[PDB]
RNA sequence: GCCCUGAAAAUGGAUGGCGCUCAAGCGUGUUACCUAUACUCUACCGUCAGGGUUGAUAUGAUGCCCUGACGAGUAGGCAGG
RNA sequence: AAAUAUGUAAGAAGUCCUUGUUACUUAAUUGAACGUGGACAUUUGAAUGAAGAGCUUUUAGUGGGCCAUUUUUGGUAAGC
RNA sequence: GGAAUACUGCCAGCUGGGACUGAGGACUGCGACGUAAGUCAAGGAUGCUGGCAUAAUGGUUAUAUGCCGCCCGUCUUGAAACACGGACCAAGGAGUCUAACGUCUAUGCGAGUGUUUGGGUGUAAAACCCAUACGCGUAAUGAAAGUGAACGUAGGUUGGGGCCUCGCAAGAGGUGCACAAUCGACCGAUCCUGAUGUCUUCGGAUGGAUUUGAGUAAGAGCAUAGCUGUUGGGACCCGAAAG
RNA sequence: GAAAUUGUUGAAAGGGAAGGGCAUUUGAUCAGACA
């Protein structure tokens, strides 16, 4: 008894009844991935920096 | 025919009244369901949202934060406001002498509070003397610190706590959670 | 209690909630735990990883009596003192006449250092105690005691 | 309180109903100059031999003629964001080019044309109810017109027709004001045998310029 | 069998336990059964504690 | 049996044009990026490393690091019913400037010094963009220009 | 509770709008336009009737 | 273009039927007219939303009242009875 | 080399002026990244709309489909 | 050369006939006409009159007439089906209880919480009272030996309700709990560095690392109860060929 | 001393089923105010 194989019919409209979702925007984006040499220099920058205000 | 662009009749999804039938906490209700009519207050308003939440949407205070709070330039002398209950804290050794409002005080905690020259009364009494929330501080506990929400959205490369009833070394730490089983998460 | 139950809103309705395609049959699936590496797989690598498999070494009859050693931060370690004893050392501090607790009377075997404690002398017997921990103490102007 | 506060509110209202008096006097010279002066500058332009080309319309007002069975979903989208979620609904819309596009795409499901002034008088005064606090309120006085467009300098439901026919600097608040003018079907009929083809073609959607002022009086 | 996110269960009831059950009903009448019988060894044996 | 690998489809997308085969112009290598600037992707044929999967030929996203010969770029992909973040590391040959903003920092530029100019004269300096108007009236003469009359014509094979 | 038409009922067709009793005294409704004498010009009329 | 020839199936038979020939047929144009649980206005029931009102001496502040919009439904969910 | 579909942008998390941190980078206070302080308010940067937006937990049924217009494959064709 | 009329459009021009509706229930509003007092069609119907006071209106029921109406239940893409069960009536007849749990909610107390194994007591399977332990929680992390959570107002930045100050308002500044994003610090594991000292092989200070943990960073849990969901049980009810 | 089912009596309808929905005629029967 063969059946049906592949549809996207339907599909589309179960996506828009609460999806199609626009990613929301962080400030401070996550440093994942980012150059590890660029990394361990501005810890060091952020940290110095810190002592110059707080003084 | 009406092409409707939301869904018809459908509630607001907050709390409008307390699901608790304590006869005191609709006194409570009562009176500052008339105050946030007739006093354009935003404190008040918020005081009776406050009486509707739950349980686990009211979490405990403890004495060490409301101290904590109370060392903000400029609030050592305001009335701290909590709609919940108020813990006590041994960690701490010091404690000032202000005025904390609150549905409920432990026993301890009102030792504590008491034997450094302060205060605790109930909201009611607060109304009356503050009316509009004149110098007052709201206080609210942690939400996420509950041990279900460790639970909540578990999954790979989550990081959360799996629903395991007993913890040790033949409990859920062989394939799947390391390289040398297969893979690792 | 029974009248609350859904059971008597399903009372004329056919199906009873189960649906009429798919029907309420007894056991599709499985009974317990069957399938967890074919056909239920995935509920098992989700929500269940490090299930299948052995990591550790074998430990011929255990005894956790061997195992019992309750720990105690010093920010819980003035607790132990009544409390209607507490505040009379506090404003006390001084030598020849320091606290002495009892760690292990109290049902702890040894001593972590977390929080902060008084600028106070006081005496700490103990089991076992941290690096940190007895720190902590001594800074403050205190000894601890090993006890057995 | 019995004749002090009272006797200083009606004085208000005759000062209020003072500025509403000229401001219509003004309006009526206003729309009669307009007209005239167009009618003039055709005649000079054919007795100097040349055309005069009338100025484009800016305003146009949109009827749904259609069903909410069986629509695309981008012309769906489309007749909501013109606030025509059912048949017989009308809405004035302003004529730029990010809305003629909007027209095109819903031209099998509307009439739409180039309303007069005695299109808008009518529909305002009979059909014209106000978005309040998102709840359609009548328009039976002024005072709810001034408290909710005062702002913009409209306190008065002639100077609501005015931001409309003359499409001013606050059209698009004026405008979305208005809740969406709920219309019956027309005294005398569509005047077609199938409605469902274009104006050009016998049928009764697209766009037929001034003849929607008869339909529209008709659905009024 | 297995479904949601749920902890592994390791219920023991694979057995004919249904004939193995001891309810205790007799609780409370065994609490006087103790103390009668401690009130009547005291009485019978002796001045004895 | 079916095939899905990860250059299937792409006979000629990674196409190059015509007459514009060999070796890739300098200035492609001199051109310099930083992290938040706006790159479009389009793969080139000729160099096989560092290369962007099929889909994201044609996509626009923000650079988020910089390497020695590559950039990384942050994408968003609709899965399902909701976009999902995608990070890309591409070599430099796949990828180009945006100047989808470089003629809107143009017009900020410009808003500033509309702005400023008519501080000390006119309010209302009108910096917003407006669509295209219906045209205003106009007077069309006939000296020199009488209208030609038309007519349609009659049906005619010529072939 | 009951909305009421103007333009029908004169009442409130004067609460709203004070000017339409002076737009009905003074017959603006029926305003004689100015009589003109332009004639067009030569051309518009040949090419009106051209072929 | 219309009509005719080309054009043969089995119980009796179907432009739906009767019947219709400057049609009650075919192509096209202009009006009047008929009627859906659709549209417009009003009343009533319910649902949802936004608001008013604790003042004693008369009873329900889960009360009373004002305003606007909405209402199809298998499998299934929840609520009030 | 279209038409229809399709990515991004249209500002306060913006722009500009001045100058602080670093173990990165530069022949080099050169640059990179993150900051201190100052200047510009909502015709604050197109249109229309917006029964407000955002977010979380938990669980039912379902996992045999079929039809119409248009695009389209196998087949003489099929209510395939 | 001078008009008329047709066609189209406007009037806050006038006026006749017909139908349906009368919601609300002291006053309050906006207007109109008047020198005024007042009046009015202005935030929803009143005035006058007749017949009958009972089966007259109306309800119920049977019948007649016009139009409409195929047999329910079930599986199914599709049932009035030439698909299956059902001749009729009464009574019986199918998601239950238990052990261990997830989410949510109510209640008590709260860094604790749980009297009821047992003891005391009793108007005697109830109610009332109680010691010592034990369970869970308050510390994690490693296979293990083992070690074990403050550089700092328990950190910085951005967004934050409420409160505080100024202000008629709009706004500006101050403080900012919960919560969201991010950069750091702390504890365990892993990979490195290897000081003062030495049973010369022990000891492991100090400083690091695109590594890693169900962690710390002024606690939230324990107990009882309810709907819903999960697993083992006859397990919603009835049913095999077998062993 | 219920129902299925049956006898007698009374009323009504019936040209290849019967039963039902909306509306009204006819027959029978009945409550409510007489303030
Ligand atoms: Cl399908
Ligand atoms: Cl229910
Ligand atoms: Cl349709
Ligand atoms: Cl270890
Ligand atoms: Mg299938
Ligand atoms: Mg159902
Ligand atoms: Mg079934
Ligand atoms: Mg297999
Ligand atoms: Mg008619
Ligand atoms: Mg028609
Ligand atoms: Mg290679
Ligand atoms: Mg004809
Ligand atoms: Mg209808
Ligand atoms: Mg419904
Ligand atoms: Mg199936
Ligand atoms: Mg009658
Ligand atoms: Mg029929
Ligand atoms: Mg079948
Ligand atoms: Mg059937
Ligand atoms: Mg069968
Ligand atoms: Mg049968
Ligand atoms: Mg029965
Ligand atoms: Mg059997
Ligand atoms: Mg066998
Ligand atoms: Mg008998
Ligand atoms: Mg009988």
């Amino acid at each position: 008894a063969k059946s049906k194989n592949h549809t996207a019919h339907n599909q589309t409209r179960k996506a828009h009844r609460n999806g199609i979702k626009k990613p929301k925007t962080y400030k401070y984006p996550s440093l994942k991935g980012v150059d590890p040499k660029f990394r361990r220099n501005h810890k060091h920058a952020l940290h110095g920096t810190a002592k110059a205000l707080a003084a | 025919g009406i092409d409707h662009t939301s869904k018809q009749h459908k509630r607001s999804g907050h709390r409008t009244a307390p699901k608790s039938d304590n006869v005191y906490l609709k006194l409570l209700v009562k009176l500052y369901t008339f105050l946030a009519r007739r006093t354009d207050a935003p404190f008040n308003k918020v005081v009776l949202k406050a009486l509707f939440l739950s349980k686990i949407n009211r979490p405990p205070v403890s004495v060490s934060r409301i101290a904590r709070a109370l060392k903000q330039e400029g609030a050592a002398n305001k009335t701290v406001v909590v709609v919940g209950t108020v813990t006590d804290d041994a960690r701490i050794f010091e404690f000032p002498k202000t005025t904390v409002a609150a549905l409920r005080f432990t026993a301890g905690a009102r030792a504590k509070i008491v034997k450094a020259g302060g205060e605790c009364i109930t909201l009611d009494q607060l109304a009356v003397r503050a009316p509009k929330g004149q110098n007052t501080l709201i206080l609210r506990g942690p939400r996420n610190s509950r041990e279900a929400v460790r639970h909540f959205g578990m999954g790979p490369h989550k990081g959360k706590a799996p629903r395991i009833l007993s913890t040790g070394r033949k409990f859920e730490r062989a394939r799947g959670r390391r390289r040398s089983k297969g893979f690792k998460v | 209690p029974s009248r609350f139950t859904k059971t008597r809103k399903h009372r004329g309705h056919v199906s009873a909630g189960k649906g009429r395609i798919g029907k309420h049959r007894k056991h599709p699936g499985g009974r317990g735990m069957a399938g967890g590496q074919h056909h239920h797989r995935i509920n098992m690598d989700k929500y269940h990883p490090g299930y299948f498999g052995k990591v550790g070494m074998r430990y011929f009859h255990k005894q956790q009596a061997h195992f019992w050693k309750p720990v105690l931060n010093l920010d819980k370690l003035w607790t132990l003192i009544p409390e209607d004893k507490r505040d009379q050392y506090l404003k006390s501090a001084s030598k020849e006449t320091a606290p002495v607790i009892d760690t292990l009377a109290a049902g702890y075997g040894k001593i972590l250092g977390k929080g902060r404690i008084p600028n106070v002398p006081v005496i700490v017997k103990a089991r076992f105690v941290s690096k940190l921990a007895e720190e902590k103490i001594r800074a403050a102007g205190g000894v601890v005691e090993l006890i057995a | 309180q019995v004749a002090a506060e009272r006797a200083a509110r009606k004085a208000a209202n005759k000062e209020k109903r003072a500025i509403i008096l000229e401001r219509n006097a003004a309006y009526q010279k206003e729309y009669e100059t307009a007209e005239r002066n167009i009618i003039q500058a055709k005649r000079d332009a054919k007795a100097a031999g040349s055309y005069y080309v009338e100025a484009q319309h800016k305003l146009v007002f949109v009827v749904r003629i259609k069903g909410i069975n069986k629509i695309p979903p981008k012309p769906r989208k489309v007749l909501q964001l013109l606030r025509l979620t059912r048949i017989n609904s009308g809405t004035f819309v302003k004529v730029t080019k990010a809305t003629l596009e909007l027209l095109k795409l819903i031209e099998p499901y509307v009439a739409y044309g180039y309303p007069s002034y005695s299109t808008i008088r009518q529909l305002v005064y009979k059909r014209g109810f106000g978005k309040i606090n998102k709840q359609r309120v009548p328009l039976s006085d002024n005072a709810i017109i001034e408290a909710n467009l005062g702002k913009y300098g409209i306190l008065s439901i002639d100077d609501l027709i005015h931001e409309i026919i003359t499409v001013g600097p606050h059209f698009k608040q004026a405008n979305n004001f208005l809740w969406p003018f709920k219309l019956s079907n027309p005294s005398g009929g569509w005047g077609v045998p199938r409605k469902f083809k274009h104006f050009i073609q016998g049928g009764s959607f697209g766009n037929r310029e001034e003849f929607i002022n008869k339909l529209v009086k008709s659905m009024n | 069998a297995i479904s949601k996110n749920l902890p592994i269960l390791k219920n023991h009831f694979r057995k004919h336990w249904q004939e193995r059950v001891k309810v205790h009903f007799d609780q409370a009448g065994k609490k006087v059964s103790r103390r009668n019988a401690r009130a009547t060894r005291a009485a019978k044996i002796a001045p004895r504690p | 049996g079916k095939s899905h690998g990860y250059r299937s489809r792409t006979r000629y997308m990674f196409q190059r044009d015509f007459r514009k085969h060999g070796a890739v112009h300098l200035s492609t290598y001199l051109k310099v990026y930083k992290v938040g600037d706006i790159v479009d992707i389009k793969a080139n044929g000729s160099i096989q490393k560092g290369m962007p999967h099929k889909f994201y030929q044609g996509k626009t996203g923000v650079v988020y690091n910089v390497t020695k010969s590559s950039v990384g770029v942050i994408i968003n992909k609709m899965v399902g019913n909701r976009y999902l973040e995608k990070r890309l590391n591409l070599r430099v040959e796949h990828i180009k400037h945006s100047k989808c903003r470089q003629e809107f920092l143009e017009r900020v530029k410009a808003n500033a010094a509309k702005r400023a100019e008519a501080k000390a004269q006119g309010v209302a300096v009108q910096l917003k963009r407006q669509p295209a108007q219906p045209r205003e009236s106009r007077i069309v003469s006939t000296e020199g220009n009488v209208p030609q009359t038309l007519a349609p014509v009659p049906y005619e094979t010529f072939i | 509770v009951l909305k009421k038409n103007p333009l029908k009922n004169k009442q409130v067709l004067l609460r709203l709008n004070p000017y339409a009793k002076v737009f009905a005294a003074e017959k603006l409704g029926s305003k004689k336009a100015e009589k003109t004498g332009t004639k067009p010009a030569a051309v518009f009329t040949e090419t009106l009737k051209h072929d």
